[PDB]
């Protein structure tokens, strides 16, 4: 796909709202992501886990501090990603308060 | 521990000084056991008195188990608004500034030099949602000699147990504020009989968290903070080799962090009181909202008696069916925590309960608790 | 093939840690809304635009509907 267009599909997703109904939530995304049009942040990952690591002791769990840590080893166990800072940075970016997490599955 | 001894004096201590000089027909154990006192107890005069060990472990206990009490309170009443709002507007070197002047205008500044320069505070980062009180625990470094006895991984577990009471005491304060609302309106409110139920109800609620939450503090200072400080004090003056020290400081650490509420077990009874911890805060809200409808009306009343020197008649009626509703509102809140509660006490179970049973005994009295009621 | 089945598990494993990791994290994205990011990402993209992006389209949703 080209990336212009994918950033409607992202809109229809997020928002129920159709692709010609609105073109103004489209034109703001074109106007974020136009003229950063190419990949030009760097990454630091190493820097960034460890921040992940501070957060899960944070929440008082400490067995999942250390569980996520081998979750983190698997990404760059596969590595067919293209970084693997990116989806993390913009998962961290978007974070809300679970105010210590009351529970978690654990897989 | 001989060799190493005199070589921890010479290299990190920067003190030079020789001192010290059938298997055998036992020729080794005499020379040995004379340099064993006399090295030992050299290093630990060293570090008592010139760099000051004994200070040192005296405000561990102030500041990082938070068992000086003037200097907290202190900190919490003028550090409520900056703390309250999220953490992203918050900058350490404010905090930083304001606490040294604070602690002059408080007795905090007749204290020695050497404990007022390790205290800093200490952030721990900055993730969108968290609130400033989250992230706030002093570091209480230290550096030297010293800080072979007192590791990092000992500060660790001590922020942590400074996360809980941090709660516990925030909290409290919190509970303060409820019954400073409760005393400094109700002498106020001698205008009105109307709101004696209603009043009433919020009363008792208060009053059942504070028989809970004041005898807590009463555990947590008699029995977590002084029985483990007493058996420290004695395993102190007991020593005779640097090893004493530190094998017997961890078991001060590893009992207060198994009296209080942050083992692998004990997690789910901390879980529960997160929920008392919920509805304290929750009721701050509650009680707030009472008032600030209440008052207005009585107000407009006044200025409305004002203009005559059948309007009023129709506040009324919004406050005759506002009562009702705000009621039940608050009943509901009531039952919640009475469910909550008694689920806590009825949780403990036999599987170590050497400190649990402890707790229950102070807060269940008049045996209102297991009598359902 | 064997190698093109890996490969198209090896997607699929990733996708499924990355889908703890976008609860751990307390994210308002879903699964269906993290195939898409994902693509984007392994394009490669700045994810200080996508964030920003996203902070306003989940508030155009919140009080614009």
């Amino acid at each position: 796909k080209s990336p212009n267009v994918l950033l409607q599909n992202l809109c229809c997703r997020i928002l129920g709202r159709s692709e010609a109904d609105v073109a103004q939530q489209f034109q703001y995304a074109v106007r974020v992501i136009g003229s950063n049009f190419a990949p030009t942040v760097e990454r630091d990952e190493f820097l960034v886990a460890e921040k992940i690591k501070k957060e899960l002791i944070r929440q008082r769990r400490e067995a999942d501090a250390a569980l996520f840590s081998e979750l983190h080893r698997k990404l760059h166990s596969q590595g067919v990603l293209k970084n693997k800072w990116s989806i993390l940075y913009l998962l961290l970016s978007l974070s809300e308060d679970p105010r210590r997490q009351p529970s978690k599955v654990s897989s | 521990l001989i060799g190493k001894s005199i070589n921890f004096l010479h290299q990190v201590c920067h003190d030079q000084t020789p001192t010290t000089k059938t298997d055998l027909e036992n020729a080794f154990q005499g020379k040995i056991d004379a340099a064993y006192f006399e090295t030992s107890k050299y290093l630990l005069d060293v570090l008592n008195k010139k760099y000051s060990l004994l200070d040192h472990m005296q405000a561990m206990r102030r500041y990082l188990l938070l068992g000086q009490g003037d200097f907290i309170r202190h900190l919490m009443d003028l550090l409520k608004p900056e703390l309250v709002r999220p953490a992203t507007t918050l900058y350490q070197h404010n905090l930083t500034g304001i606490l040294e002047t604070a602690v002059r205008a408080t007795n905090a500044q007749f204290d020695s030099p050497e404990i007022l320069r390790r205290l800093d505070v200490r952030l721990l980062e900055v993730s969108p949602g968290d609130t400033g009180w989250d992230v706030f625990s002093l570091d209480y470094h230290v550096d030297g000699p010293i800080a072979t006895v007192f590791t990092r991984e000992c500060m660790s577990h001590y922020l942590r147990v400074f996360n809980f009471l941090w709660r516990a005491k925030r909290m409290e304060y919190i509970l303060t504020d409820i019954r400073k609302g409760h005393m400094c309106n109700a002498k106020l409110l001698r205008n009105m009989p109307e709101f004696s139920g209603v009043l009433h109800q919020c009363h008792i609620l208060a009053s059942e968290m504070v028989h809970f939450i004041h005898q807590m503090q009463y555990y947590i200072t008699f029995e977590v903070l002084e029985c483990s400080w007493d058996e420290l004090w004695n395993k102190v003056q007991q020593a005779q080799d640097l090893d004493h020290i530190i094998a017997a400081h961890e078991v001060f650490l590893d009992t207060i962090i198994s009296r209080c509420l942050l083992d692998s077990d004990s997690r789910a009874l901390l879980n529960q009181l997160r929920a008392v911890f919920d509805q304290i805060i929750e009721l701050q809200n509650a009680q707030d909202a009472i008032y600030r409808a209440a008052l207005e009306e009585l107000q407009r009343r006044l200025q409305f008696e004002e203009k005559k020197k059948e309007e009023e008649n129709k506040r009324i009626g919004e406050f005759k069916e506002s009562i009702p509703k705000m009621c039940s509102q608050l009943r509901i809140l009531t039952h919640f925590y009475q469910g909550i509660v008694q689920q806590f006490l009825v949780l403990l179970t036999t599987s170590s309960d050497e400190s649990l049973r402890f707790l229950s005994f102070r807060l269940d009295f008049n045996e209102h608790y297991k009598a359902r009621e | 093939a064997a190698a093109a089945a890996a490969n198209l598990n090896a997607v699929r494993e990733t996708m499924d840690v990355l889908l703890e990791i976008s609860r751990i994290l307390n994210t308002g994205l879903d699964m269906e809304t993290l195939s898409i990011c994902v693509r984007l990402c392994e394009q490669g993209i700045n994810p200080e635009a996508l964030s920003s992006v996203i902070k306003e389209l989940r508030k155009a949703t919140e009080a614009l509907k």
